[PDB]
This record gives C-alpha cells, structure tokens and sequence, in this order.
C-alpha cells in the first residue's frame, strides 16, 4: 500500500442495478464512468434522480479497501434507542475484528483495537418503514479476501449476540465485484428514499470504501495464505458449549450407564457407536434389549440420538445446546445454588 | 366498533358485547379479531404488537364527540345478543349493535 | 376464467416483496451467488444458481456440489432442491408468510 | 344413539376417477359397488391393474368419518431427517385438531390428544423421488362436516411452519363428498406407483376412513352449531 | 371483435434475461426495446453478439398468442429416426390439443386437427 502505489482513490460507478456482465469488462459509457473526488459531487448535483453504485476496479489489480459494514435496523422491538446501540456496537465488532486478525492475520491486537475505535463515519437512511445504514471505519485497511474468509466468523456474531443492530449484520455484501451505494442517491429511479449524511463529517471523501489515503496513523494487515487453501473447523463449533457439558446432558437422558464414556473426545464423537447395556428398560423406546447401540450426530447446533440397523424400531430423541451467551451465564448462576 | 362514553371510559365491541375496561384497553383484541376481514396486503402489518399499539394510539386521537348509551327501554340484553320486547325476536351480531347496551343479564341466550 | 380454474398465481398479494425474499434465500447459502443477476419475479423458477464453493455447503456440508442448484414455489414458501442426484442434498424451506414469533404466540397457545 | 350408529362396516368404492353424478345415484355396478373388508381383498387380489376410489356412500344418512390427512413433498428426504419429521408433524397437528375441538367444539383437548398419539396407521408410497403417504388417525371420530370447518385452520397451520411435511399437507382434499384412493391400487391404468401398507399394522381394515368401530378407546365430537350461523 | 384482437404486428424483445422488474415497466432502452419486423432483422444484422428475449409486452391487454412447444433431448439421435419421429411427434400432440379443445374449450375438433 504505502502512498506509492495508492491508485485506489479513484470511483468506479456502476448506473443501472444488476448491469450485465458482458459490458462492464468493455467498458461501455452508457454502464460505466471513471471519476475522481471533486468530479463526482458536481456529477451528482447535475443529476437529482441519478444513481450511483460505488465499485472496485479490479481484483487483480487493487484489492485494498476499507473495512465497510452494513446494518438493516428492523424487525418490531419498541425499543429502538439508537446512541447506546452504535455505541455498543461498535464495541463487539470491534473485539471480533481484532480477535480475528491476531488469530489468522498476524497483526497487533491493541494497534487494531485502537486505529478502528479511533475515527468512524455513519449514514442513515431516511427511511421509517425499517432503518438501514452503513457503517466505515476510515483507519483500518485491508485486502478483500480477508472480508471473504471473515464471513464466517461474522455470521457466527450475529446469531449469538445481544443488541438488534449486531444482531441483524448483513453478510453478503462481502462478495466478488461488491456494489455499494454511494452516500445521498436514488436505489431505482422511482424510490425517494436516499442516504443522508450525518454530523460532522461532510465530506464524500470519507464515506467511500474504496478511496483510500494511508497517512501516519493508520494500521494495514491482510491474509498470510491464500484464499484456496482455507481448512474447515472441527465438528465442533466454537461459540456454544464446553464439551463435557454437553454429554453429561447427553448421559442425564440415559438411564442406564456408558460403557465407552471415556473414548469420546471433540472429534470422535461423530463416529464411535454408544455401546450401552440395558440394566433398566431403554429410556427411548421402554424396550428390553437392542440390537445395535446408539450414536451421535451434529447438525443445524443439535446432537440427534438414535440407533443404527432398523432406525425405526427405536424413537429419535435431539439433545439442543441454546447457543445464546447470557443464558449459560443464568444457568451457570442457578448451578451454583 | 369503538365509542366513547360521557364518563371518559371507551367501549368496545368483541363476543357480540359492548364490554369496556378501565383497566385492560380491548382495542388490541378487537384489532386482532378484525384482521381477518382486510386485504391480503393489510393483515401482515397487524402482526408486530409495535403496530397494533401504534393502530390503538391512532384510533384514540379520533373520538372527539361522546356517546351516551343505554337509551332504548324496551330492550333486555343477554351475553350474546339482545332480545326485543315489542315483538318477540331475538337480534345477535350486527342487529343488536346500535342499541348501545352496556349492562347485561350475564348468561346465554339459547333458543332451543 | 381463472377464479373457475384455480385460485393460485405465482406471487399473490401478501406476500413480501421479490426484492426481500431473495435476500432471505441469499442469506441460507452462505456463499455468494454467480450468476446472481439473472433472477427476477419471472423466471426464479427456471433459472438454476450456480454456487461458488469456497466453504462447504451450507446445506449438506459437502466440500463441493456437482449441479446447480434450483428455487421451486409450493404453497407460499421457496423450497430449494439440487438439480441431478436428489439425494446428495437435503431440503431446506425458507418461509415468507410473516412474523416468526406470532407463530411462536400460536403454537404455544394451541397446546393449551 | 342406536346400534347402527355405533358401526359401519359396509365400504363404498368407486372406480374411475371423474365418475358423472348420474352413474352415481343409479349406483350401477359397472362403476361404483358395495364391499366387506375380506370382499376388498379378493377384488384386489383378482386385478392387480384395478383403480378404486373410497368414498362416501350418503351424506346426510352417515357423516362419522376417521380423521385422516394427505402428504405429497416433491423431494426424497434420507431415514434419519424423515423420522424427525414425522414427530415434530405428529406433535404439531395433534395440538392443532385438539385445540379446534376443545374452542369450537365443546370437547375435552387432553382426551383428543391421547386418542391421537396412542394409536395411528401410517402407509408409503413405492415412488423413489417424492415422499408421499395418507395418514389416517384410527381412533378419532367426527363428523364431515367438522372437516369442511377445519379446512381454514388446518391450511394456516400448513403455511406457517418450517417442517417439510406439516407445509405440504393437501388442504383441498376436504370438500363435499371427497375420493380418497385405497391403497394398492394405481391412479390411472397408465401409472405404476402404489401405496403399501406400514408395520404393525396388517389389517386392510386400517386403512379406509369410511371404517366406523367405536371401541372403548375411541373418542367422538362435532360442532354444536350448523354450517349456516357460521357466515 | 376489434381490430386489437384481430391484428398485432409489434414485436417486444429483451436484451438480457431476467430484466429488473425496476427497469422493464419504465422501458429503459439499455435493458428493453420494441421493434418491428424489419428493424428487428436490421438489428440483429447490426451488433455480432446481441442476445434478444422474445415477451408478450402487455398481457392483461393482448393476451393472444399462436401454439408454441419447446423440445431439448440430450441425445444424438440419426436423421432418419429423426425424420420418422417428427411426424408422430406431431400426430401424438395435435391429439392433446384437439381432445381438450372439444372437452373443455368447445372447439370444433376436426378443425383444430
Ligand atoms: N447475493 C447477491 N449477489 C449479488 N448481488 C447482490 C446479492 N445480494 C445483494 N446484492 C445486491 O445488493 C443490493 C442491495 O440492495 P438492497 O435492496 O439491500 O438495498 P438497501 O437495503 O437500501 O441497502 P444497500 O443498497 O446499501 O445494500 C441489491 O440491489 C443487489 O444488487
């Protein structure tokens, strides 16, 4: 990046929404237009219903942009407080952010922490029907591919949060030749709906992701391998329950005693057959005996019990893991007494 | 469906009886009741309480005149309609609404 | 006429809008959509999507997927099913009657 | 409530779909025919290519039919996934009828759910690429005319759920004088799908909703209005 | 029965298939346009690599269209077979028609043959 080859600063403005593909590698006039700072204000005076769609250049050729967020403030909550919820917000995102960059990006926790918290841009949408706005922080730099990789581990924020606004982030803007909207124009030429800027930046230099100017105070970091190498996670999914709380719930619903308890560990569990002896009637079935034992299976953040061979000679019981935050803090709590 | 008294209290109309609270404002149940007879485009927004109490606070900012009720003498009113007294027949549903009744005798009506 | 022959079209009044409910389903593929600008409100049916598989399907968590997938409508709910072995890939639902907790209000009601 | 209504084990048949009423009233034997349950075994036995369609005999004479619902999903669902279907359908459309027959009905709801549960017949369609099947609730009797009322219910109940099976439940089925295919037998000579039966139950005698046999574990209700109040 | 019913001679074609629904009803050039036959043929001379979608411009208002069927066998299949099979092809779907044209539509069979 540094200042040398800073070339994006320039905007690629797309004009109609879903512009064909076969035309913007041509270049047509009528679809595309390059344009600078100055350029483009006087560009969207001229033109009150004309609208814009901020893009990247190329891939290949300039991939550094700015850390740029969406949020779709929506749904019925009477409570729609919004200072406390942006500021709350900004704090969780912060901590992911962060927690991810020293994790697979190498970079200092407290230099990111403290350039992203630092200085931030915010629009809002005029809309009432449900409110939506972008949010970018301006000292915090970084390849595309990273946000790709982060998708992930930003979906996984949004289930298992507390405010509305973190918990309804929109995650697919992170994509191939991502469309912003730039600040202050039309969706389609018949809404009237656009963004409006807000206190104190005015300035149309700082509310586009992709005009870029590293001064001194600035933090850059990106991915170390490459995009086509990433590895899956375990079949555990880090952001729920400690395992061993999560079979002795598994032992609770079974009567009768685990023969194979010790052999399971965090990997094997998908795999190893429950091999339990029937002291007592079966829990599930009220049956004597059975032919084949029990096993495990984890999806959609549910373990589902049941037994292999003639799966229908015995019911399917789901053992549920909550998944929420404060409520393994309330339970913890009541476990105490 | 909704009225207001000379005494301040609202009345409202649900289970064919003009039944009123002090207390727990019916408005929302009767909003609730009465959605199934809009279009298909306006019940879906009669779903979030936020908008049915927003309905609610919208409604009380337009009875400006008041009612008075109980003004036909000839009328008994059970739970479940008001039985004429002039010729023998029964009314239930909208026929025994304009007659503005508010005491009831507390029981059924069965014809059989 | 067609209130003779059937009382069902594509897209009734009601519904959400196209626009939202494709948002919905962009958001059960994890991935991004290809060929994502070829769909509109009259041949989503038809066009199939081809998905780019960085992480695992989201749906069967298969490393990679052989055929597009294809969006289908059946009694108000975009079911999406994969194109070729039916059996790779299981089935997922994505509802657009309205909200999801008066549901929840109906249901636990319903067991009284 | 005299002995014939406490028993009906005469079946009703059709034999082509899109029968005209004319034939129907005449009750010529060239379409329609009366039959027993080991009666409907042989003629199965005899035509392995014959198409049946049960229906009901007389309306206004006989209306105390079983509880029973139809499923067609357009897509195979693997063992595991279909099992925890089927319980969260069960569990779903037990509560719902209940609840209809404890609000509009003047009925115990713990009575109804207990008859649901306990004792169901379940078929399954040959096709390999749908997952069909007609679920009849053995011991649960009502009238038709409560089904034709439950039709608004049960088809909100079908649009508001995210269970593949309970959204694909075929609310057009319950109408005036309805046809439900008997199982074993095709839809049109040109079709080769089936149903067939299900363990434990063997018996054809499970399987037709027009079968009336109060035992001590069934339970009955109706509507205490008429369908001409409900405007 | 008017002329409308009795005459269309205006042909509307897409240029990329599935046009925002934003796009279509404003008859934006860029995305739609209207053409007549001749023109249609000059166009389609003009630009090597258009890509054009046939579509009924209004149908609430002309809703008359002719009998189109689509076939796509993932085949090779030879030319005499080829041959042998259009014509029963068509013999076979001239009987769907014409039997529920009489059932249903009332149209003489014979003359929809
Ligand atoms: N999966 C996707 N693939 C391609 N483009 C997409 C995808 N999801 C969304 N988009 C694009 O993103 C645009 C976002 O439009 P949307 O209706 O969400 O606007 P909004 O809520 O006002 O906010 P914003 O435009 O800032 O996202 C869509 O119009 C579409 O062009």
């Amino acid at each position: 990046m540094d200042a040398a080859i800073r070339g994006n600063d320039v905007i690629f403005v797309l004009k109609t929404i879903g512009v064909p593909s076969a035309c913007r590698q041509n270049e047509d006039p009528r679809f595309v237009e390059a344009f600078k700072c100055d350029e483009l204000e006087r560009y969207i005076d001229n033109n009150p219903e004309c609208t814009l769609f901020e893009s990247l250049r190329d891939e290949e050729a300039y991939s550094i942009v700015r850390i740029f967020m969406d949020v779709d403030l929506d749904a019925c909550l009477d409570e729609i407080d919004y200072l406390t919820a942006i500021q709350d917000f900004i704090i969780e995102v912060s901590n992911c952010v962060a927690r991810f960059a020293f994790t697979e990006c190498g970079a200092i926790h407290e230099n990111v922490i403290k350039s992203m918290r630092s200085n931030f841009s915010l629009t809002k949408s005029t809309n009432r029907d449900k409110t939506s706005f972008h949010i970018i922080f301006l000292d915090t730099y970084t390849t595309m591919d990273t946000l790709i990789a982060m998708k992930r581990t930003l979906l996984e924020l949004s289930r298992s949060s507390e405010n509305p606004l973190t918990r309804s982030i929109d995650t697919a803007v992170y994509r191939r030749k991502t469309t912003l909207r730039v600040v202050g124009t039309r969706k389609n030429p018949n809404c009237d709906t656009i963004h409006v800027m807000q206190p104190p930046h005015d300035n149309i230099e700082d509310y586009l992701f992709t005009y870029v100017d590293m001064n001194n105070n600035s933090y850059y970091f990106s991915l170390q391998r490459r995009l086509e190498d990433l590895v899956p996670d375990k079949l555990w999914e880090p952001g729920f329950i400690s395992f061993e709380d999560a079979i002795k719930r598994v032992s609770k619903i079974f009567i009768n005693s685990i023969i194979n308890f010790n052999d399971l560990d965090e990997n094997n569990f998908t795999t190893v057959p429950l091999v339990i002896d029937y002291v007592t009637p079966c829990a599930l079935c009220k049956k004597r005996s059975h032919k084949h034992p029990h096993q495990l299976s984890l999806e959609n953040g549910a373990i589902r019990i049941y037994k292999t061979g003639n799966p229908h000679s015995c019911k399917v019981k789901i053992v549920p893991l909550d998944g929420n935050k404060l409520f393994n803090i309330a339970q913890r709590i009541l476990d105490t007494n | 469906s909704v009225l207001l008294t000379e005494r301040g209290d609202h009345i409202v109309w649900i289970n064919n009886s003009w039944k009123f609270n002090s207390e727990e404002p019916l408005i929302t149940k009767l909003i609730l009741s009465i959605r199934h007879q809009l279009p298909k485009e306006y019940s879906s927004e009669l779903l979030c309480p936020r908008k049915r109490k927003t309905v609610e606070a919208n409604i009380r900012d337009m009875l400006v005149d008041s009612v008075e009720t109980d003004t036909y003498p000839d009328k008994l009113p059970f739970k479940n309609g008001v039985l004429d007294l002039v010729d023998g027949m029964f009314y239930s549903g909208d026929d025994a609404k304009k007659y503005t009744c508010t005491v009831s005798t507390g029981f059924k009506f069965d014809d059989t």
